[PDB]
């Protein structure tokens, strides 16, 4: 009910997008060993990036959704995307 | 039937292959030429050794009278109006078949050993016994010597002066060798750490070395070339695998 | 498969579907060592 | 095992087919994890516009694994990988004329954003590395570095000129427009650690080259001593005026100077040098592929 | 193909450590088709000195060859070839990401005696094989050493060296102990000193004001760090083209200095990670 639940880190330039954005972290160079597990939720590229793959990919399956009995004539296919979201099941769907 | 050597098809005017139309396996090179219709211009090894300075003037001299003629002279001057010169001319690999027409047709090989045809009467390299020498720990160490050939520069107070070396060493490994040329070459190497800063033509090193590829110890045979009667001493290299490799430069 | 209605129409179509479907192609390979001796040996075959 | 088959993701258009057709032979780097995907870690799409530094990219291009396409199945691409001191074929894609004997690189794609992008299957493209020529990639190289030293620098009235003059190359009649323009950063590549590496050896060599060259030559070195007076002497005349710390220096400072410059160089390994991945026997007519040797 | 006898009977013992020991080069200096005991690997001489650097020199000398196929006391070695594929097992501490290239390196003494093999006063001393980007980082660390030493303090090359000596790359911890301060540092330090004057008389305007450009314009944190170590242009531009060109052939010497010859490239690697397959010989 209410429109962010945060202040801190919804709002650009917040204090945890810009510690844990790429985009503002091309300022300063770190240790690329450490791995935040918080980089793959603020960034705006790795965001829209699964937002596009997730809208278009469930495009995809309600386009084979219908049996081929009564729809068009096409082969299914998996697309790989399941397997690229394995790793990401709290990144594609962005959930945590 | 079976060959595995590979070879390019060659389109040069003839003034420029005066003995080389004669003696089977030379060194050739290509010069690029910002005159549009030859664009390409190929150039014997011992036509760039004329001006090369390790030449001796007798030497020097005798193959200046194989190499005196009208082209050859505009494009001795073209070589020496190039500012540097191992871009400008370049390594192409070794003579087989002059067939000596109009503007005469050279096979010319890349890769594998030297031979035209049918594998009769396998050709070798022929190397200018001046301009080359083995500077290594024992000569001759065990068995097979790569053969590289070292382009090195030299400054007498007007301009530059191209020298052309030919190494032969156990060695394979291109950082051992230019690590035995530095010792070879070091003198002249500090006289141009004085001559680049104050230079202001584009080069950036002293020489630079390249593989030609294998060579075998008990195939290194003397000799001489002789065209209009000029006896010339020549090393001659009996069987090569010709194994081009990337120029590698040192300062 | 078609069912008959009767009452008011029955659906006239043949219903027969092409169904395009690709190929996937893949290879499988083997090093499959053997030796010179028993090369040689086994070949010969000299009962000797 | 000698080749690859990639497999797409999608089916592909009537024009996209065609596409393929006309680049039947061409470079295609691909990355050492094989990837059976044909959208995914295939012509080098997946590292530039994801990642980009321009020493990562000239790294990364340096280690990729080479390969040709042999011939379009239905779905497939047959990708054969090269093996060394053989005969391929190339189809020519870069601008600038192949002639005999020449050695060939791998550049990366000048990548202005008005190309006719090859391949466009849902968000992914295929970009190819550029054959070229070993000096027009040394050119291009020293082209790319001066115009990303020039262009953070303020306050020149000759400033779009100068990069107008470097832009502008020209090598056996075919101009190019180096797209590294006032930096709208389309591709721009950045170059920015490349730049500063650069300018950190140029900055620390003379005074550790003075920290050594001030010890031990009681002994007659005269080759390095003297040769290194005058070659501190020419460039800085007025040498060490102020001091800064008046002479105080440690073992663990001289140390750590040392290791810099020396790490720099080796992060400065990609613009160091560039290899002949071929070396073209013969052009075909017309100019329009060329069957050459592969080498490294 | 190059066949190794050791002339010695070797024992069930034995043979098992050759099986547990198969598919690794081994360097010779003989290039020829038979081999023994004593040219075999790198003990005959690793007994002059023990100079890491001198081990590293005359093993760019060496042939290398792979182990294959022990009977008994006949010991096969293949002599690879240009560009082949080839599988290797390893003995280098590293977990070997694949599609790299490898070098091959003097063995670092380890505090653990070997179990590879000792046998009337000969081992089977075997060179590891490394990653090109720690090899070169060996060499830096012997130009480092030679630097240093070459300076003279009491009681601080100690203190230089426990410091700088252990090393990691990829969670391993190695270090290159006893080192004898030959000349061979001041030598290959020699020509770098000789390229950095050459890197100070021939750097353009543009790069040492491009420090400054670029820090009075904009900052970063790492530029404050690099700014810790540091503290008209009318169309000269052919001038500047050369000057880059010889700055950056200078920092190809100073490369070509640390760098080492890469022997292999990596294709599969096993889950195990013992063994891995190649695709190159120099």
């Amino acid at each position: 009910f209410a429109a962010t639940t945060n202040p801190w880190a919804s709002l650009p330039g917040s204090l945890g997008d810009i510690l844990y954005n790429t985009a503002h972290r091309e300022q300063l160079c770190y240790n690329p060993k450490t791995y935040s597990p918080n980089a793959q939720f603020f960034t705006e590229s790795d965001i829209l990036k699964t937002n596009k793959m997730m809208y278009k990919v469930i495009n995809e399956y309600c386009m084979k959704s219908n049996s081929c009995l009564n729809s068009d004539s096409e082969i299914q296919y998996s697309c790989s995307e399941g397997t690229d979201s394995f790793v990401s099941r709290p990144c594609q769907f962005l959930q945590n | 039937r079976e060959n595995l050597r590979i070879a390019a098809r060659v389109f040069t005017p003839c003034e420029l292959l005066a003995p080389e139309l004669e003696n089977l396996g030379m060194l050739m090179y290509r010069f690029e030429t910002d005159v549009d219709n030859p664009k390409i211009l190929f150039v014997g090894l011992f036509f760039l050794c004329s001006n090369a300075f390790n030449v001796s003037a007798c030497v020097r001299t005798a193959l200046t009278t194989m190499y005196t003629n009208s082209m050859v002279d505009n494009v001795l001057s073209m070589i020496n109006t190039c500012k540097y010169l191992e871009d400008k001319v370049s390594l192409f690999g070794v003579t087989s078949l002059v067939s000596c027409g109009s503007s005469c047709l050279l096979s010319c090989v890349m890769q594998g050993n030297v031979y035209d045809a049918n594998k009769e009467n396998i050709h070798g390299l022929t190397v200018l016994k001046e301009i080359f020498l083995e500077p290594d720990w024992e000569p001759r160490q065990h068995s097979t010597q790569y053969v590289y050939v070292v382009h090195v520069y030299k400054e007498v107070l007007s301009k530059l002066q191209y020298g052309i070396y030919v190494v032969l060493t156990s060695f394979q490994n291109e950082d051992l060798v230019v690590d035995i040329l530095r010792q070879y070459f070091e003198k002249e190497r500090f006289l141009f750490l004085n001559y680049l800063i104050n230079s202001n033509t584009t080069l950036s090193y002293f020489g630079s070395v390249q593989r030609i590829g294998r060579c075998a110890t008990e195939d290194i045979k003397s000799g001489f070339l002789q065209y209009r009667g000029i006896t010339l001493p020549v090393i001659k290299l009996e069987n090569i695998f010709v194994d081009l490799s990337e120029k590698k430069v040192f300062v | 498969p078609r069912v008959a209605t009767g009452n008011d129409v029955t659906a006239p179509k043949e219903t027969t579907i092409m169904v395009a479907k690709h190929s996937e192609k893949h290879p499988i390979n083997i090093s499959f060592d053997l030796s010179a001796a028993c090369l040689e040996h086994l070949e010969n075959t000299f009962k000797n | 095992m000698e080749t690859v088959y990639c497999t797409f993701d999608h089916k592909l258009s009537l024009s996209d087919i065609s596409t393929l057709c006309k680049l039947m032979n061409i470079v295609i780097p691909i990355p050492a994890h094989h990837h059976l995907i044909g959208s995914g870690n295939l012509g080098l799409y997946p590292i530039v516009s994801s990642n980009k530094d321009y020493v990562h990219i000239r790294n990364v291009l340096r280690t990729m694994v080479v390969t040709i396409l042999q011939k379009v199945e239905g779905n497939q691409l047959v990708l054969r990988k090269p093996m060394t001191g053989q005969q391929y074929a190339i189809k020519n894609t870069g601008p600038f004329p192949w002639e005999k004997g020449d050695t060939l690189t791998l550049i990366p794609p000048l990548s202005t954003h008005s190309e006719e992008k090859l391949l466009k299957l849902g968000d992914w493209e295929l970009t190819v590395p550029l054959v070229v020529p070993t000096a027009i990639a040394a050119e291009i190289n020293i082209r790319l570095l001066c115009i990303g030293l020039i262009a953070v620098h303020r306050e020149y009235n000759e400033m779009q000129t100068i990069i107008d003059e470097l832009c502008s190359i020209q090598y056996r009649d075919v101009l190019i427009k180096l797209p590294d323009i006032v930096n709208d950063k389309q591709s721009m590549y950045s170059m920015k650690t490349a730049c500063i590496s650069l300018s950190m050896i140029t900055a620390m060599a003379p005074d550790i080259v003075r920290t050594y060259i001030d010890r031990l030559t009681l002994e007659d070195h005269s080759m390095l001593l003297i040769k290194c007076q005058e070659l501190l002497s020419k460039r800085t005349t007025l040498s060490t005026q102020r001091c800064g710390q008046l002479h105080a220096t440690d073992i663990k400072d001289e140390l750590k100077k040392i290791k810099s410059v020396l790490t720099m160089i080796d992060q400065i390994n990609s613009l160091t040098n560039e290899k002949t991945y071929f070396v073209v026997c013969d052009v075909s007519a017309d100019n329009r592929m060329a069957t050459c040797i592969y080498k490294n």
